[PDB]
RNA sequence: UGAGAGUUUGAUCCUGGCUCAGGACGAACGCUGGCGGCGUGCCUAAUACAUGCAAGUCGAACGCUUCUUUCCUUGGAAAGAGGAGUGGCGGACGGGUGAGUAACACGUGGGUAACCUACCCAUCAGAGGGGGAUAACACUUGGAAACAGGUGCUAAUACCGCAUAACAGUUUAUGCCGCAUGGCAUAAGAGUGAAAGGCGCUUUCGGGUGUCGCUGAUGGAUGGACCCGCGGUGCAUUAGCUAGUUGGUGAGGUAACGGCUCACCAAGGCCACGAUGCAUAGCCGACCUGAGAGGGUGAUCGGCCACACUGGGACUGAGACACGGCCCAGACUCCUACGGGAGGCAGCAGUAGGGAAUCUUCGGCAAUGGACGAAAGUCUGACCGAGCAACGCCGCGUGAGUG
RNA sequence: AACCAGAAAGCCACGGCUAACUACGUGCCAGCAGCCGCGGUAAUACGUAGGUGGCAAGCGUUGUCCGGAUUUAUUGGGCGUAAAGCGAGCGCAGGCGGUUUCUUAAGUCUGAUGUGAAAGCCCCCGGCUCAACCGGGGAGGGUCAUUGGAAACUGGGAGAC
């Protein structure tokens, strides 16, 4: 059940999330496989950086990403791109 | 303390149960055929295809997992011809 | 095929068993606090495989797989022969 | 990037011990006590625990039953809500503690022509037709209780048999290749399943069809297993230890090689480069200190390993020999009609005790991450925040001009 | 945006080592002290008072670890008289070895590949009004494994003096 999720390293109040792909039994902020992005919450608008290239032939590989990586991965066409490759290829 | 695990007991219970009671029925095809091969009887042919089956049964059925029959063809053939 | 094994090169203490000789290998280590060129050994188990080696003779061997209890090398070719 | 002083003598110079100036603390005690931000808080008895909460969920698998409603009002459809039970999935994750352990337990580099893998993606092929039960239910039996039976009826994606499926495994032959055993490709010789299911649809007899499920094979992915070189601790006023030990043959067994286990044969194996024994300790990323080589330590936080009152055992399951699962023995606590049963805070708060000494029986799923479910949703002492403490670190105050 | 200098400072030392001295009382009693050593009537060493000196919402005491400690000395000590060459000899094992030609390449050096998880230390930048803190971007740490080179030294093999 591999699967790409966020990960937070902030303070007390003002968090910071980064984007990594886990396996689901680990913790939330336990041992990972590798970081691919990250996430600024605060200062509307929302600031990501994304490799994003990783992220096509590993998901092609098959993996699940959560709600909010769905979220601000369709802020970027990433599975738009997606099922640009597979299914119309 | 023991809080909703209590459905899990009884269908532990009941896999023993009809476990026990196919591995046995394996058992008892294996026995056969061995015992009919030592004396060297007639009828040798059928209860060695029984024996295949039933190795079979098990492995699909119930469980064995699939390599277990592949030996146990193996050195049941060989012990065939 | 991506990589042999770690083949070593030794010689003989035993040969008395059947298809099982005794291998030596040897080198140099240095001393953690001090320098000097300190040396040691090491005793495999091989497994030869018609009981034709001797008693203290150059060999090598290479890894193999666990084949019995506590021996793990298999004979390659005796590098040079002594009399 | 390296700062020396006192102290033996009536006075001197050497060699030499002892004390002082530096910094750090999961620290405590004394005196004194304004606020704000960020962290930290049983090291001692792995001592015994009252109380409250820490894992459940799917009606779109299956019947049953209760209540509230316009439904032909004596009955009625449909809807809403409640309850118990068969069935699937998750309870092996997430949290806690270092008691054991001097070893492939860890760290690092390797290996598998000795290996397995539920959930998630990719590809090919199927999804034919039968059969018998049973929980609930209704009635009864024995019991202080814990609950155990009996008779009769009922359903399924629960169960069982028939058929069909080599693409799996074996052997033969041909070719190609390799680290002996061997691996790869092709053509032939023997035996295996299904939910046949659900939600809906265009849908005229019709029964074609979408989606989520079911089954066989092969790949990707994550995760687990085994083997090897190297390195990390004192004692010689601890020098011999070992019979399934060492090797072979065959058989059994394991996912998987193997004395893993048996039967037979031969007596081998390891040690002064420290075997064996004895004592102490979980191991690393790291932390303090130092000019550096080093020396000391392993609390937070990240990884691995081991343990769940003590000691044995297996079953279900892809995955434990199982942290709020079962069985047995033992110590301890409780109930009893004496016949017999119930139990395990090293989860979160708190309690009692030990101590020089370490917190509130708090609020909430809005965020992130799990589990179930098509979705809404349900659960989540993980977590998010609040409260306590000059414990550490940082910042700003207890006016100021003239006088 | 209004009111208020108003409610807001204690702790240790003062003989040398080490910045800071004077009165009164005690009288080798009482007491003090890290070490030296101070008090039998005149004590900057005891008790108080004044002043001073060092810190500051902290100051002191206790306990532990590292430095100073070249006091385990590889860097970095020695052995005539101060601790310290066995009473002397023969020898297994072990350490260290005359000169040269050729060869190997284990040690030694060097290049490329993979690896040293993340957070910590360091360097640059960004954000909380700075700081503490947080975030982004780099290097470090093996006696590490594979592969390609070098041949002065050491080792290994062949000769020669």
């Amino acid at each position: 059940a591999v699967k790409i999720r966020l990960k937070r390293m902030g303070s007390k109040k003002s968090p910071f999330y980064r984007i990594v792909v886990a396996d689901s039994r680990s913790p939330r902020d336990g041992r990972f496989i590798e970081t691919v992005g990250t996430y600024n919450p605060l200062k509307d608008p929302a600031e990501v950086v994304l490799k994003e290239d990783l992220v096509l032939d590993w998901l092609s590989k098959g993996a699940q990403p959560s709600d909010t990586v769905r979220n601000i991965l369709s802020k970027e066409g990433v599975m738009k791109k997606h099922h640009e490759a597979k299914n119309v290829k | 303390n023991i809080e909703s695990a209590i459905k899990r007991v009884r269908t532990s219970a009941n896999a023993n149960a009809k476990n026990s009671s196919q591995t046995n029925a394996m058992r008892t095809a294996i026995k056969k055929f061995e015992e009919a091969v030592a004396a060297g009887a007639d009828n040798v042919d059928a209860l060695y295809n029984e024996a295949v089956k039933a190795v079979d049964m098990a492995a699909t059925k119930g469980l064995i997992h699939k390599n277990k029959a592949n030996r146990d063809k193996i050195r049941l053939s060989k012990l065939a011809k | 095929e991506r990589n042999q094994r770690k083949v070593y090169q030794g010689r003989v203490v035993s040969d008395k068993m059947d298809k099982t000789i005794t291998v030596v290998v040897e080198t140099k280590k240095n001393h953690p606090i001090y320098g000097k060129r300190m040396k040691y050994s090491k005793k495999y188990k091989a497994h030869d495989e018609n009981n034709t080696a001797k008693v203290g003779d150059i060999v090598k061997i290479m890894e193999t797989r666990p084949l019995s209890a506590t021996k793990r090398f298999r004979l390659l070719e005796v590098v040079e022969e002594a009399v």
